[PDB]
């Protein structure tokens, strides 16, 4: 019965896990949280009544580059201008590089454009629920991609004397793009569990 | 040259033949029968059923009635023969008891005739040949009657006072259909053969001859008009073109065409192959091809 | 009979249709002098020559002895020590040393550090299979080779454990296919032959 | 089997015979046609609200014969079957089932409203019906149970999977596996089994939308091997490799049509 | 847009390719076939190609190979250089 409650516990194996991966800092405590250890930190009347303040922040270790990300659920279904533009000031108050907002189900067009517009350098990404609540990263068929600093980016275009176009592209709408949060132009090195003979390295950009 | 058989349809079926499922329809009843009297054989039938769009409506059946024009629910045609009153119409299709299941499917069928509703309108909803004509009723009615005596199930009888005979067949046709959607039997098998017929050098040289004589009566008919005007005298072997079928068979049998060198372009390839006298054995196996 | 008699009438045409499809989309590709396969427009599709880097046509499926082996017997094939062992000295002939001073004792556990980082990975990459197609049949260059020179157990090795290990390191680093250095460009090469490599430390380990 | 029957369409597949429409005036009308009736009377006797803020309204009784042909193969009670209907139709319907002690296992579903506001866009005069048949379409198509919308019947076959041991050797862990019969996934790993790290499909279309793009390449390679290998077939990993990279080298799945 | 590459910092493979051998021998063939200055003691042949092959073996044949890179740059190799 209380199925829709337990079903979100997995949104923290799809979230705090979503970090490094990237490069931010999360506690190895928040990664080994069992079924009940989750209900522990969160005090809900029942039983049921959960919600509350589901959504925290985190810091990175890459020192510079800036800045920081903010994980924030809802938990209000269907969203939603009455929860979007109103939950950005918060994002501008503690100052963050960017953050996440999840939902279920569907999101209105209106509350999708009137945002990423004055955002400037920052960014709104991206996911939702009843979708990516299980880390696909952990899949026989999914090789681990790792990001490339802009310095390393210039490497390829020399060693292989190429153009930022002549490389293997990746659609934005790719759960692994969204996952690492690729923006149009960055370049991602992936180490394929190929044969091959060997451990062959492929590279890709965004589009 | 050796004429060679052919295997098209059969006629006079009595043939389920369904399909699916692009899909548009669902359950057909092709008939394409037609005299048969000694040449002619142009005409068809077919009737639909539909059973999609869970929103529209309740699985309703229709008809086509060549060669024009669209879809025409069934009750509309019974009401166009001599059986307008309900109940009696179902008697031709099913037989209670009954067995409402097979009948029920009628509900949606009848609803299509909830406006007929007698004999006037019936014949009315038939104005669509065509190439733009009519004006309007009276004329339309006349065309409807003509159709019922040549198009609507052209075999049986083409007389005048025989519309009560074609009233059951339709019931018989659609009797078959119901047996399949309800899943009471199985769609006839087009594999036959057992049901298809081989058109030897006979029925073949029929449809041609006819397709060359009807021009006779046309080429000469025009001559009379020119004679009666300015001319006259009467007639005589003055016309009757000699080179009409004499030359008009040479290059129609010689090649795979059926009316050359006229416009008749895509007219099914012969059927006319040269003999093939390599080995005696062969010669024979040729006079037996289709 | 008349079924496989029309099913043979198809493969006669269709088979041809599907053929042209591929061609009409792959003519584009070819291997550029850089050691990479690229599109008409230059858009690159592979960074090797086929991930391997080698010509399909010169290759022989081969076998990794060092894989489907019990750790218990693994040690009984490669590992060596002075712990109540020293059985090789019976072969060191002619010339033992004996044992000289350190160094040797140390080379022996360093070889296995890497022959061992290879036993664990794979697996961690390959399911369970062992037979895979590599370039240059090694299992054969050694026989025939024990035909050319022969010498049976009766003749012990005029070699030296400090040679066979140098032997490789000098002749794996001669197997280059991506040139050159050009630092970091030596990486694509170090592991564009990494598989072929674990063979040469498994059939030529001390 | 917990899972075998935990990821199937389900819906109204146990009824298939079926839906009957009986007109019953007073909220205490029946007949039959069998036995039942008694159960209905017992439900009314408990007058725990019969009257309710409304009263006696629902002259459109509809019955449902649940086949015990699918009641055994799929762990389903009768209070569940009709326990989730009113979780998508408010209170427009009132279900009354019986215990498993019955011989037909039937469940009613009435409709009450009036004096309701009524309306709007679209009048209804002659005669309380259509609006009904329409409702059925949704009822029979919704939808309780671990029914992964779209996922039809499933199967289970022993797949000789090879594993490793702490020893060194490898072993053939003959584990069971389910063989889907159509889309889709996504809501398919959300299951308790399941297994997310290893679930697979035959529609690359989808694998690109729900895994990686790199993932989907491996999918091709695998799905082409399975086309030309069984049996005894000229395989080269190289050329297979190349076809794949060409397909998934520009993002989207570039097809190779004539 | 060429660029030319340093005869000192050459990248490509020191060995002569399956295809090149085939093109060189093809090229000198035509040359000699066209009465040309043959660069090795004539063994006593007749075949403008079987002769060119006598040359190749002794790496005493002119012609060089410009290997265009994707960049647009190139490299020049001498038959005596190659392998």
């Amino acid at each position: 019965e209380e199925k829709n409650i337990v079903r979100v516990f997995r949104a923290w194996k799809t979230a705090h896990q979503l970090v490094h991966d990237r490069g931010y800092g999360v506690s190895q405590a928040e990664l080994d949280l069992t079924l009940d250890q989750f209900k522990a930190m969160h005090c809900g009347m029942g039983r049921n009544l959960d919600r509350t303040t589901l959504s925290f922040y985190a810091k990175p270790s890459n020192d510079s580059n800036k800045g920081t990300i903010y994980i924030e659920f809802a938990k209000e279904p269907s969203v939603g201008i009455k929860e979007m533009r109103t939950f950005v000031h918060t994002l501008g108050d503690h100052n963050h590089k960017t953050g996440i907002l999840i939902y279920a189900n569907s999101m209105t067009p209106s509350a999708a454009k009137i945002i990423a517009t004055v955002t400037g350098q920052f960014t709104i990404e991206t996911f939702q629920e009843s979708d990516l609540i299980v880390n696909i990263t952990h899949h026989e068929l999914v090789p681990k991609h790792i990001l490339l600093s802009p310095d390393e980016k210039k490497e390829l275009l020399d060693r292989y004397k190429l153009r930022e176009t002549q490389l293997p592209r990746i659609q934005l709408a790719d759960p692994v793009a969204r996952y690492l949060g690729l923006k149009r132009g960055e370049v991602v090195k992936i180490v394929r569990r190929s044969e091959t003979s060997g451990r062959y390295n492929s590279y890709r950009i965004c589009a | 040259k050796v004429i060679i058989a052919q295997e098209r349809s059969a006629a006079n079926i009595v043939q389920v033949f369904k399909k699916a499922a692009p899909s548009p329809i669902a359950y057909v009843a092709e008939i394409r029968s037609a005299l048969e009297r000694g040449s002619r054989l142009i005409s068809s039938m077919q009737i639909k059923l539909m059973a999609r769009n869970t929103e529209n409506s309740g699985q309703t059946i229709r008809a086509t009635l060549p060669y024009i024009r669209s879809d025409i629910p069934i009750v509309i045609v019974f009401r166009a023969l001599g059986v307008v009153p309900d109940r009696d119409i179902l008697e031709h299709i099913c037989y209670d008891p009954n067995d409402f299941q097979m009948l029920e499917m009628m509900k949606p069928c009848i609803e299509e005739a909830f406006v007929i509703q007698d004999k006037d309108i019936a014949l009315d909803y038939i104005g669509k040949r065509g190439s733009t004509t009519g004006v309007t009723r009276e004329k339309r009615l006349r065309y409807a009657h003509d159709i019922l005596q040549k198009e609507l199930l052209p075999h049986i009888t083409t007389m005048e006072g025989f519309e009560t005979r074609k009233a059951f067949f339709l019931g018989y046709m659609i009797h078959r259909m119901l047996l399949c959607a309800l899943e009471r039997r199985e769609p006839d098998d087009r594999d036959h053969f057992g049901k298809k017929r081989l058109d030897l050098a006979g029925p073949l040289l029929a449809s041609l001859f006819r397709m060359l004589f009807r021009k006779m009566t046309r080429d000469v008919y025009k001559y009379m008009q020119k004679c009666v005007e300015t001319n006259r005298e009467f007639n005589l072997t003055l016309a009757v073109k000699s080179n009409i079928i004499t030359n008009g068979l040479r290059y129609s049998l010689a090649t795979g065409n059926w009316g050359d060198q006229k416009r008749s372009m895509v007219n099914r390839v012969g059927v006319s192959q040269v003999l093939n006298r390599y080995t005696f054995a062969s010669t024979l196996s040729h006079l037996r091809r289709t | 009979g008349r079924e496989g008699l029309i099913d043979t009438a198809v493969k006669t045409a269709e088979t041809g249709y599907i053929q042209r499809r591929l061609v009409k989309a792959m003519e584009d590709v070819m291997v550029r002098y850089d050691g990479t396969v690229r599109n008409a427009m230059g858009d690159i599709i592979q960074f090797a020559y086929g991930e391997d880097g080698l010509d399909a046509t010169l290759v022989e499926y081969q076998v990794f002895d060092s894989l489907r082996l019990s750790t218990k017997q693994f040690e009984k094939k490669y590992r060596i020590d002075l712990m109540e062992d020293r059985s090789l000295s019976l072969y060191m002939e002619n010339s033992i040393e004996n044992d000289s001073s350190v160094q040797d004792l140390l080379d022996e556990e360093y070889t296995q550090l890497v022959a061992d980082r290879e036993l664990l990975c794979k697996f961690i990459f390959p399911k369970g299979d062992a037979r895979w197609p590599l370039p240059v049949n090694v299992q054969r260059i050694i026989q025939n080779a024990l035909q050319i020179f022969h010498l049976e157990a009766k003749k012990p090795t005029d070699l030296l454990p400090s040679d066979i290990i140098n032997g490789l390191n000098e002749l794996i680093a001669k197997l280059t296919i991506f040139r050159g250095s050009d630092r970091i460009t030596r990486d694509v090469q170090n592991n564009a032959t990494l598989l072929f490599q674990i063979l040469l430390r498994s059939k030529f380990a001390v | 089997k917990n899972v075998q029957t935990q990821i199937e369409h389900t819906t109204l597949s146990t009824v298939t015979s079926a839906t009957e429409i009986h007109y019953d005036p007073d909220p205490q009308d029946t007949v039959i046609e069998e036995d039942k009736d008694f159960v209905e009377a017992f439900f009314a006797i408990p007058d725990e609200e019969v009257e309710e803020n409304l009263y006696k309204q629902s002259p459109w009784l509809l019955r449902l014969e649940l086949d015990r042909a699918k009641m055994l193969d799929k762990k389903l009670s009768m209070s569940d079957v009709a326990g989730k209907i009113a979780e998508s139709f408010e209170r427009d319907l009132f279900t009354i089932w019986s215990e498993d002690n019955a011989d037909k296992l039937i469940i009613r579903c009435r409709i009450i409203r009036d004096d309701d506001r009524k309306a709007e866009d679209d009048d209804n005069m002659i005669e309380e019906d259509v609006f009904l048949k329409t409702i059925e379409g949704h009822m029979l198509e919704s939808i309780s149970l671990r029914g992964v919308p779209n996922i039809t019947r499933v199967y289970m076959m022993e797949h000789k999977i090879v594993r490793q041991i702490e020893d060194g050797t490898f072993e053939r862990a003959d584990e069971w596996v389910l063989e889907t019969d159509g889309i889709n996934l996504t809501e398919a790993m959300t299951v308790e089994g399941v297994d997310a790290t290893r679930t697979y499909s035959n529609s690359f279309v989808e694998i690109l939308q729900i895994l990686g793009i790199e993932a989907t390449r491996s999918a091709l390679l695998k799905e082409l091997r399975n086309v030309i290998e069984f049996d005894g077939s000229y395989v080269n990993y190289r050329h297979l490799a190349l076809l794949c990279d060409v397909m998934t080298s520009r993002g989207h799945l570039m097809a190779i049509t004539r | 847009s060429g660029k030319a590459v340093a005869k000192e910092d050459r990248t490509t493979t020191p060995y002569m390719t399956k295809y090149e051998r085939a093109r060189i021998l093809g090229t000198r063939a035509l040359q000699i076939s066209m009465n040309a200055p043959v660069l090795v003691d004539l063994e006593g042949e007749t075949d403008p190609l079987q002769i060119a092959m006598k040359e190749l073996a002794q790496k005493k044949i002119p012609l060089l190979v410009r290997r265009y890179l994707p960049d647009g740059s190139y490299e020049d190799w001498s038959v005596a250089e190659l392998i």
